[PDB]
């Protein structure tokens, strides 16, 4: 109906190549979000999945009609004939808008000039984790976003008082991770090109135990009691405890490679390896320790009998001293 | 105004300009000069 005359007269006499106030002032451009769901966060690639609804609102005043109707509600067919900002995302490895089944946008071009344009987009933001107390980490790592071409004398981003708003943070693919907060932050960054106002929206990750506690400190810590069930059986069966000891550090050894594979290659020492190092040393001082009470034997008996019940009660108390220190120092770090 | 008058400059450069020709097509070479701002060296495969 007449519609259609406001929307051809919109475009008539209008370049899409130039911003609205292109000699005048700055855009100001005021975006929101929506965060569907914070997707698995894999340490292995330093990165994580985000999905959102990202809004950017801003005013045209050659988008200006004057008719009975106070807002024009279209869908992406209108977004390619109007001036869009060029909106990047600063850290995102690879990003992707949606297509099924027609383009997810939305453009509302209220009476004076005001343009609202939302989009859905997912995207494997990059957060490089230090991987230090592993697995009793703690991360904050963002989602920044700024103009490409435009410097701040031209677009200038802005939050909203209510701009950042989380679902429902329960069908999230949060898997060793738990969602604790976020907060917005406005900066301006030098490039080669110009100063750019650079937005961002810090994510706060802690990484709940669980997976870890059950798949190598539980099976470590029964491995050391199982090297210690050789203090018991007799020192004159020679093959039943070396056996027991080197099946014992094979296993261990075993276990501290499939540990270190979970995490990336870093070339420091975690949390976790280092639990995996001192059970690796228990289970091999307690092989020393049987090779030299056979050792002493020959030599002297009574010297082996006493080492036998003085280990009985050396290596328990040693363990759980080192637990107990460990635990505490990491718990409080 | 500022606005029109960007707009009568643009739509003059672009208005008779050949994409199939480069800049100075018959005299010197033009002079490109690069400029590279390393955001992240991702990930090294051996
Ligand atoms: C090296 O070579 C590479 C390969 O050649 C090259 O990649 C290609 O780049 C070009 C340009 O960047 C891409 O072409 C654009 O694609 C845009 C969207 O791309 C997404 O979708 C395509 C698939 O496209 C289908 O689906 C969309 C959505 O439904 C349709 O809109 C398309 O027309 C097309 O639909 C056909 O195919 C469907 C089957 O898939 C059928 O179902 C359907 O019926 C049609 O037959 C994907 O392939 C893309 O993935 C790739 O790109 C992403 C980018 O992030 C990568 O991440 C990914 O890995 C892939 O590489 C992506 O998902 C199109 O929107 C765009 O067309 C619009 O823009 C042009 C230019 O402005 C307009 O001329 C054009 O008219 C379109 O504008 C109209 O529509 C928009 C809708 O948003 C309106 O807003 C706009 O106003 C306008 O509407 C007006 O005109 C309409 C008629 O045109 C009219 O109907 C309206 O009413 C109104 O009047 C363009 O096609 C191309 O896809 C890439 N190909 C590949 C394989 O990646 C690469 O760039 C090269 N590298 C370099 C450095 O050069
Ligand atoms: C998101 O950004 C807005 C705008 O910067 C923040 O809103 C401000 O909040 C502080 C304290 O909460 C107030 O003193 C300011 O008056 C607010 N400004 C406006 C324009 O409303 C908001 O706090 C940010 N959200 C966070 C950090 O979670």
């Amino acid at each position: 109906g007449d519609v259609t005359v406001i929307l051809n007269n919109l475009l008539e006499g209008y370049d899409n190549k130039l911003r609205p106030d292109i000699g005048v002032k700055p855009t100001l451009i005021h975006t929101d979000m929506y965060v569907n769901s914070i997707g698995p966060v894999n340490a292995i690639n330093m990165e994580y999945t985000i999905d959102i609804f990202f809004a950017q609102t801003w005013y045209d005043r050659r988008l200006k009609f004057n008719s009975t109707i106070k807002v024009l509600r279209l869908n992406s067919n209108m977004v390619g004939k109007i001036w869009i900002p060029d909106t990047f995302f600063r850290n995102s490895k690879k990003a992707d808008a949606h297509w099924i089944t027609t383009p997810n946008r939305m453009l509302r071009i209220w009476n004076d000039g005001r343009v609202l344009y939302t989009l859905r987009l997912t995207i494997d933001a990059e957060c490089q984790l230090q991987l230090h107390n592993f697995p009793m980490d703690e991360h904050s790592c963002p989602l920044e976003f700024s103009s490409y071409g435009y410097p701040r004398e031209e677009i200038v981003y802005q939050w909203k008082r209510s701009s950042v708003e989380v679902g429902d943070t329960r069908s999230w693919r949060l898997y060793q991770f738990s969602f604790v907060g976020l907060r917005n932050t406005t900066e301006v960054v030098k490039t080669t090109s110009g100063d750019y106002v650079v937005m961002s929206v810090y994510f706060d990750l802690s990484r709940r135990m669980g997976y870890f506690t059950i798949q190598t400190y539980i099976p470590c810590t029964l491995i050391v009691v199982l090297s210690w069930v050789s203090f018991w059986i007799n020192k004159d069966a020679v093959p039943a405890r070396t056996s027991l000891g080197i099946t014992t550090v094979l296993t261990m050894t075993t276990l501290s490679t499939i540990a270190r594979k979970s995490l990336p290659k870093v070339s420091y020492v975690t949390a976790m390896d280092l639990f995996v190092s001192v059970c690796f040393i228990f289970v091999f001082s307690a092989l020393v320790e049987y090779g030299t009470l056979h050792y002493f034997v020959s030599s002297q008996p009574a010297r082996a009998a006493k080492m036998d019940s003085y280990a009985r009660i050396f290596f328990p108390t040693a363990f759980c001293l080192f637990n107990l220190v460990y635990w505490v120092s990491y718990l409080y770090l | 105004s500022n606005m029109s008058l960007v707009k009568e400059t643009v739509d003059r450069l672009l208005k008779g300009y050949d994409i199939r020709l480069r800049p100075d097509f018959g005299g010197p070479p033009v002079a490109v000069g690069m400029n590279i701002d390393i955001a992240s060296i991702d990930m090294v495969s051996e």
